[PDB]
């Protein structure tokens, strides 16, 4: 080197998409049981993204959600279009195929077609504290009785997927896979590393292990 | 050549020179934000030493912790305002201290862990209040797995987090070896997403003293070492409770 | 000049560009100061941890004796207590450490770090201890005389209660050695078990660099 | 740099750019000034107005006996005279007002509303009411006595004809509680049905702030 | 069509599922037909100062390694 | 005037644009002076060289 590093950034260290879900849906009445699905937005899913969001105790961030969707159909029409429906959370969610919860005013939605690049939007930061909390310690209810850890804190929108077009014969069968990035990190903070397979989605929960490996003796 | 310190209807004497660590180097302040016309609120007669319960240090006892601020809910006017106010925050500066020969050894750490979430001793269970807090009575870690109802997952080396025991220096913290040091301060400055809430609801820290390199003693000796620990709110404030009205 | 040359319609993961916004009303919730800011990774890897030095197979299963090195005074005089291989980031004895774990995320790194020893015993015992240091390409020391004519620092125990040396010219076999030496034994007061210990921490030191992130190697995919 | 990265093809609601325009010749009527003008929602957020207070199951049907609650000279003093736990947006008794009825278009809300008593009985009718407010996170009076020691008001109807309490601290269970006390019973003048009544008008405050639009829920779809 | 660049010392997929098409710090292009073709950079790697196409050494640190290109 | 104009769409080899990076973190490794550079290649068509004169079968 020759000046100080910049690769070792908090902005550089997050920042980086990764796969975090993918879901399917398929052509189809509002009788038929999978014909919309949905996603809960959260970052606890996949173990290696959640190793690097519990280095801090504190972050705010914007977020970039990308979904790159790819269809085939099964076995014997008009290019399909699809529906991608961000609910804010405390909003109305459908419950089936044919709701008002899809002409609903207040939830951006983006209608997007096959063929062209695939489509994104950002999210900006939604919470009323100040940074999300990777770590509580607290209860829901005003005595402690509630639900210990991650309660009103760390909850964000989900989405919602549909075709617009009507069903036709022939089943046509999507699968939509979902990228996640933040942006704009500011971290406040620190954590010791997690050094515990992680259990549970929703509770710190884990089972106990070795510190470190074993050697064949102290001495050189 | 000591100096005791007095707060006020509390005096503790104190070693000289032993250094304060100033976690994250903020000492506590009152919030100086405006657009509190609308939430005025009030500042105090609470800022004194209260001492908590001594506890034997004994050849492989294996740690202790307690959580504020509920371990300071029966002493007091501060445990009364925890009562009378619906949200507050304040700092705190402990002193940890103990006795000790010159023919003793061993050394402890002491750390103040923000925003300490606890594991569950059976691994779909969840925790409930009266395992994870114990007021103003120390709690303790245990060596051996073992089940519980609740319970914490206590294991000293994973620390009822499931981290490394030995990388929870990254927290302000002190070490106190004996032969040298017997005494520490960490003053600890409020640390929260939002600026107040619920005292009762929320824990804000949890302190721990966990022993390394355990008690031991030459010929002759007490058996046990007492451990002390003082703890003092500072700069504290609470939400107001007065009309901004008239007739 | 166009607008359509090769490579403009395609997505690249990390490529970085706008993009509309859900919502372009709210967006609002003012930030506050919050105390404890990390705005670099190397203000957690300058952090002193205390290292594991003790593996056996069940001292480090309960690893409060994985911290911790026993000394005796039965022990005659120039015989070795612990070494190592020193190399964060393959050595099992310091890249499970808060310092060693953050070089895993990254391949090829430089600087200098710097070890500590504390000893932890009574306020009456005394010996001496020769520390001892192998340049990088040369074997540990198989004596305490071959240790001496290397580098050394003789560490008196019951003068300084700690010791620190900074050793240059770490960066990934070939590496150094760093081993410790009794020069006498021990002197217990009456203590009737001569059971001291001392500790070693580690942290890096000063300049450090990274480059090339990749992923950890310590959890292995989803299970939820 | 390219103009087909990622997410540039897609219609985003909510996302705003130019449009062309269907006519680009007509577009011309003027405008003129016009009285009244509301350029944002607090404007109409800090106009008072009457909330109901009494509710029995049709006395607020036929809602001309839900904005006003009886007095009596039969009551005995210490006793309650309604109550409520005073937070707008999900308690009705103030949720459907003006200006709680704004605030079912957001989410998360803050700042300080005022109160207004208004006796409406006869010019000879003398009484004196205790107004109580007690803070957040405790619970209602159970006595004249235990509201007294609290925040309180007293009110003498016979001078003053209304009365403002102007609450801090709202912002959404725990939340406050007003509660009106009887100190004396009503002196009559001679009228020989007691019936004196009080009214209840409320609003935002100075300052007040929402964020983050969503739909009401005192509508449900279409229907036609 | 998903073209994955792994940067050398990352994890490689053995079979067409696999948590390493899922990996966060593997560049990855989705690409769709009838679109002008994928490319990116990729910026200069190796902790060497330059890239040698000829080398005169072994492996190993004693002479036993192998030969060239190492 | 428009950015669809016929040969917009097209992958021509031998012509320059910019392209997005896979990496826009790492790329840093400093450069440093190594003797002898070459910028030209006329710089070792300049250069004597023993030219082989007799050729016979063997």
């Amino acid at each position: 080197n020759n000046h100080v590093r910049s690769e070792s950034t908090i902005e550089n260290f997050l920042a980086r998409s990764a796969c975090v879900f993918y879901l399917e849906y398929k052509t189809g009445t509002k009788e038929d049981s999978n014909s919309f699905n949905n996603w809960v937005i959260t970052t606890r899913r996949v173990a290696q993204l959640r190793r690097k969001l519990e280095m801090f105790t504190y972050l705010r961030f914007d977020m970039e959600i990308t979904v790159v969707i790819t269809s085939s159909q099964d076995q014997s029409a008009p290019v399909l279009t699809h529906q991608i429906m961000y609910v804010p959370p405390g909003g109305p969610i459908p419950v089936s195929v044919d709701d008002y919860s899809w002409q609903t005013s207040t939830n951006p939605s983006i209608f997007w077609t096959e063929g062209n690049a695939p489509a994104r939007m950002s999210i900006p930061f939604i919470s009323i504290g100040n940074a999300y909390s990777n770590f509580y310690d607290g209860w829901s209810h005003f005595s402690q009785a509630g639900v210990y850890g991650f309660t009103t804190l760390n909850n964000m929108g989900q989405l919602f997927f549909r075709h617009v077009n009507k069903p036709n014969p022939a089943a046509i069968t999507s699968v939509a896979r979902i990228y996640f990035k933040p942006k704009h990190v500011r971290a406040w903070v620190p954590r010791p590393p997690r050094l515990c397979p992680y259990i549970n989605s929703t509770n710190v929960n884990f089972e106990p292990k070795p510190v470190t490996e074993v050697r064949t003796n102290i001495i050189t | 050549r000591v100096r005791s310190i007095t707060l006020g209807n509390s005096t503790i004497t104190t070693q000289e020179c032993a250094n304060v660590v100033v976690g994250y180097g903020e000492w506590p302040e009152y919030l100086s934000d405006n657009e509190a016309t609308a939430e005025d609120q009030p500042t105090v007669a609470t800022c004194r030493f209260y001492t908590l319960d001594s506890v034997q240090w004994e050849n492989g006892s294996p740690g202790w912790w307690w959580k504020f601020p509920d371990a300071l809910r029966d002493m007091g006017l501060f445990g009364q305002n925890m009562y009378y106010h619906y949200l507050g925050r304040a700092g705190y500066t402990i002193h940890v201290q103990c006795n000790a020969s010159k023919f003793h050894q061993g050394c402890i750490l002491v750390v103040c862990v923000p925003e300490a979430e606890m594991g569950s001793a059976q691994t779909s269970g969840v925790v409930n209040y009266e395992h994870i807090s114990k007021g103003e009575i120390a709690s303790r870690f245990t060596t051996t797995t073992t089940a519980e109802d609740h319970g914490v997952q206590a294991a000293v080396w994973n620390a009822g987090m499931g981290v490394g025991v030995g990388n929870l220096t990254i927290f302000p913290h002190q070490w106190i070896n004996l032969r040298t040091n017997n005494s520490a301060t960490i003053v600890m400055p409020y640390v929260n997403s939002v600026p107040m809430d619920n005292m009762y609801r929320h824990h804000n820290f949890t302190l721990m003293i966990i022993p390394f390199v355990p008690l031991d003693f030459s010929a002759g000796a007490s058996t046990y070492v007492p451990i002390t620990v003082t703890v003092a709110p500072m700069c504290a404030e609470y939400n107001g409770l007065r009309l901004a009205g008239h007739q | 000049p166009t607008m359509n040359t090769p490579g403009s319609n395609q997505f690249l993961t990390s490529d970085d560009f706008q993009s509309p916004s859900a919502m372009p009303q709210f967006d609002v919730t003012p930030e506050m100061h919050i105390p404890g800011e990390v705005r670099n990774l190397m203000e957690i890897a300058e952090v002193d941890s205390v290292m594991p030095i003790n593996n056996d197979s069940a001292a480090k299963v309960s690893s409060m004796e994985a911290y911790r090195v026993e000394l005796s005074t039965n022990t005659n005089a120039g015989t070795q207590v612990f070494g190592f291989q020193l190399n964060p980031g393959a050595e099992s004895v310091m890249n499970r450490t808060l310092m060693g774990e953050i070089l895993n995320y990254y391949a090829h790194w430089s600087g200098s770090i710097k070890i500590t020893f504390v000893f932890c015993g009574s306020a009456m015992t005394t010996g001496k201890f020769l520390l001892s240091y192998a340049p990088p390409g040369a074997g540990a020391p198989k004596t305490r005389k071959d240790a001496m004519l290397g580098t050394h620092v003789v560490w008196d125990v019951g003068l300084q209660s700690s010791c620190v040396l900074c050793i240059p010219w770490i960066s990934q076999t070939n590496a150094g050695f760093v081993t410790c030496w009794y020069q006498t034994s021990v002197v217990s007061p009456a203590s009737n078990q001569p059971k001291c210990y001392m500790m070693c921490m580690v942290s890096a030191c000063n300049d450090f660099s990274v480059r090339m992130l990749r992923d950890t190697k310590f959890i292995e995919q989803t299970s939820f």
